[PDB]
RNA sequence: CCCGGCGAGGGGAGUGAAAAAGAACCUGAAACCGUGUACGUACAAGCAGUGGGAGCACGCUUAGGCGUGUGACUGCGUACC
RNA sequence: GUAACGGGGCUAAACCAUGCACCGAAGCUGCGGCAGCGACGCUUAUGCGUUGUUGGGUAGGGGAGCGUUCUGUAAGCCUG
């Protein structure tokens, strides 16, 4: 018959916790990033809605390799013309992880629709484990 | 002494015109589309399938090399060991057993792991 | 501002999507038990309670 | 015929009168208006003529006098289509069809 | 047990499966003569002993069962340039069925 | 005979082998225009397909991994003369 | 309008040296099939199986055919 295994509308959707408090930052990123598409997954074809489901903790402890420490373009334009753009080192935002940085995934995902939802869907957090404002169950 | 081509005329046109698919406007309704689209259809055909042979290769060993890396050796390491065999040679293709047979492909990457000199 | 190729079918039988006509809603007021029209009392005698337009 | 009464011509394209025809089905009949007079389309005024000529079919052919009916069935098929010109841009974007329907409707038993 | 072989093609994926393969020589009819295959066995592969080889010991290897070896399968397959048309053609094969036993 | 303006137009009944031959009348295609149903579709960029492809609607078979429709997502990728 | 790594991104994911391994084309090999020529096996007008080899190429040359209208074979055959 015609191969190709359904798409059970993301079926199953396996729980983890990487620690991000390591030392590989960017690198992290597409082990990270294939994750919530179809890396350890076999089975489940991707390409049409799938995912999974994982979770980073402080990620505050990166460095990168070279002095990217001090680098890193970082802007967030808006659609103000008058001359904006908001230009920010790495290390000048690396004081606060928000949408970016730990959030370097959401470059490496297939972009626009239904990539957008595996997204910021792995939470991030900065502080690993306290009060995991995260679902505290199974996980790996 | 009668062309009247009408008689096969309309066999050609309504033979390229059962474009089922419709793909759409002009490109079903009228005549223009055969030569211009069916035309490109066997063209885009031609090239396609004979070159899918590969475009599968690619997926082959892009999940082998993200299957048995996870378990030491990269794919690069990895074929070099299999390399090695008098018999144990088995391409790829069925290579995906790191989707249903794991057990199997992990206990392959010792075949190539273990084999690499 | 001359065409060129047009699909009559199709298209078009798109932009009249936007083209479908539509639907009121209003009520019958208490005394008539019907009309009403639309925002009004009653047209039969133009009257929201009495003498206007004409009536009893 | 299970008393009909449809049209022909007249003029109100194909869709046009599509559109209200699926205002009125099944219970109907009693709907000769109301779902029908307070609604205004072209199309809505060509629908209810002929509605009330085929409910009035129901004293003629048939009995079963005006109160019971149904109309299990309302559609309108593509009619003839007049042709027209118009000056335009030298000539060039200029077909105009004047397009055509009906109605046929119909009045059986529940 | 798991299978696996090549012999005109890797084709010995499933366990026992008895799905086609190619065609004996001389002549194809059915019974058998009892073939094993060889030790290209993933050590047959299944159980707590899958092994990276298939070379878990000498001699390994399933009998062929010989369920039925005919059929083809008709594909038109033709081609042409603007002034010609090779458009007229067949070539195809049996491939001869094999239960196989068990690895 | 019945609706209708003693309209137009139609619906029955009857003629007929047929009116799915009603005078617009043989056969009646295409463009073009509609009603109905199955699926896709309102955060997504481009010759609109082609390759891959899940799901859904039906159809499968004493499963056996299929047929028809539709096609989310994805590699490619600028009509013909 | 980044626009002097294709982008990402890189302190080695740069370079230099050394060696192994892997990816990679219609190249070669494997398997099946087509056609021309030389051979081989025979058979022997001949022909077929094995084999070596040759088969990119618009103008253009050569060679085979389809399907259509009409004629013979046809008051034969097919058909209310
Ligand atoms: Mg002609
Ligand atoms: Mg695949
Ligand atoms: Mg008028
Ligand atoms: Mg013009
Ligand atoms: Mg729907
Ligand atoms: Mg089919
Ligand atoms: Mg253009
Ligand atoms: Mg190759
Ligand atoms: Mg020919």
């Amino acid at each position: 018959m015609k191969t190709f295994t359904a798409k059970p509308e993301t079926v199953k959707r396996d729980w983890y916790v990487v620690d991000a408090t390591g030392k590989t930052l960017g690198r992290l990123a597409t082990e990270l990033a294939r994750r919530l598409r179809g890396k350890h997954k076999a089975e489940y074809t991707p390409h049409v809605d799938t995912g999974d489901y994982i979770i980073v903790l402080n990620a505050d402890k990166v460095a990168v390799t070279g002095n990217k420490r001090t680098d890193k373009v970082y802007y967030h334009h808006t659609g103000h013309i008058g001359g904006i753009k908001q230009a920010t080192f790495e290390e000048m935002i690396a004081r606060r992880p928000e949408r970016v940085i730990e959030i370097a995934v959401k470059g490496m995902l297939p972009k626009g629709p239904l990539g957008r939802a595996m997204f910021r869907k792995l939470k991030v957090y900065a502080g690993n484990e306290h009060n995991h404002a995260a679902q505290q169950p199974q996980v790996l | 002494a009668r062309v009247k081509r009408g008689v096969i005329a309309r066999a050609r046109h309504k033979k390229i015109l059962k474009q089922a698919k419709g793909y759409y406007g002009a490109r079903s309704r009228v005549y223009r589309v055969a030569f211009q689209a069916v035309i490109k259809a066997g063209q885009y055909a031609y090239r396609d399938r004979r070159q899918r042979k590969r475009q599968f290769r690619q997926l082959w060993i892009a999940r082998i090399n993200a299957a048995a890396r996870q378990n030491g050796i990269s794919y690069s390491k990895f074929i070099n060991g299999l390399k090695k065999a008098s018999v144990e040679i088995d391409r790829k293709i069925l290579a995906d057993i790191a989707v249903f047979d794991k057990v199997a492909f992990t206990a392959l990457v010792e075949k190539a792991k273990a084999a690499l000199a | 501002a001359v065409q060129q190729n047009k699909p009559t079918r199709s298209k078009r039988g798109m932009r009249r999507s936007h083209d479908a006509l539509t639907a009121v809603t209003s009520l019958s007021v208490d005394k008539t038990s019907g009309e009403k029209h639309l925002r009004h009392h009653i047209t039969a005698d133009g009257y929201y309670r009495g003498r206007k337009v004409i009536a009893k | 015929m299970e008393t009909i009464a449809k049209h022909r011509h007249a003029r109100s394209s194909a869709q046009k009168v599509r559109l209200v025809a699926d205002l009125i089905r099944g219970k109907k009949v009693s709907q000769a208006l109301d779902i029908l007079t307070y609604t205004n389309k072209k199309a809505a005024v060509l629908v209810k003529k002929v509605l009330e000529s085929a409910i009035a079919n129901a004293e003629h052919n048939d009995g079963a006098d005006i109160d019971d009916l149904k109309v299990t069935k309302i559609f309108v098929d593509e009619g003839p289509s007049m042709k027209r010109i118009m000056p335009r841009a030298k000539g060039r974007a200029d077909r105009i069809l004047k397009r055509t329907s009906h109605i046929t409707v119909v009045v059986s038993d529940r | 047990m798991y299978a696996v072989f090549q012999s005109g093609g890797k084709q010995h994926r499933v366990s026992e499966g008895q799905t086609v393969r190619l065609e004996k020589l001389d002549i194809a009819t059915g019974e058998t003569v009892e073939f094993a295959e060889v030790l290209m066995i993933a050590n047959g592969e299944e159980v707590k002993i899958g092994v990276p080889f298939v070379d878990g010991g000498v001699i390994k290897a399933e009998v062929v069962a010989h369920g039925r070896g005919e059929k083809v399968k008709i594909v038109k397959f033709r081609r042409r340039k603007h002034y010609r048309k090779q458009q007229g053609h067949r070539q195809w094969f049996t491939d001869v069925k094999i239960t196989g036993i068990s690895a």
